C-alpha cells in the first residue's frame, strides 16, 4: 500500500 | 489529491503531520510510518511500538475509517 516511509526531517 | 502537500513543503527543520506523525507530528522510526493510501492519516504503530510490529504495505490497506464506509 502507501508506506511513505517519510525520510528524517527534523529541527535537528 | 496528490500525495504531495500542497500546504508543507516537508522541510528538515519542520516535520509535517500530513508527511509524518498526525498525532505527535515528531521523529520516531520514520521507516516504520504506515499510513491507508486511500488516507493520508498514518497510525502511532511507529511511536507506540505494538505487538502489531507488521506493515500491511504487502498489499492495498485501508485504514478502520475506510472500511466503516
Ligand atoms: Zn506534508
Ligand atoms: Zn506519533
Ligand atoms: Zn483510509
Amino acid at each position: 500500500a502507501r508506506t511513505k516511509q517519510t525520510a528524517r526531517k527534523s529541527t535537528g | 489529491s496528490g500525495p504531495s502537500c500542497k500546504h508543507c513543503k516537508d522541510d528538515v527543520n519542520r516535520l509535517c503531520r500530513v508527511c509524518a506523525c498526525h498525532l505527535c507530528g515528531g521523529r520516531q522510526d520514520p521507516d516504520k510510518q504506515l499510513m491507508c493510501d486511500e488516507c493520508d492519516m498514518a497510525f502511532h504503530i511507529y511511536c507506540l511500538d505494538p505487538p502489531l510490529s507488521s506493515v500491511p504495505s504487502e498489499d492495498e490497506w485501508y485504514c478502520p475509517e475506510c472500511r466503516n464506509d
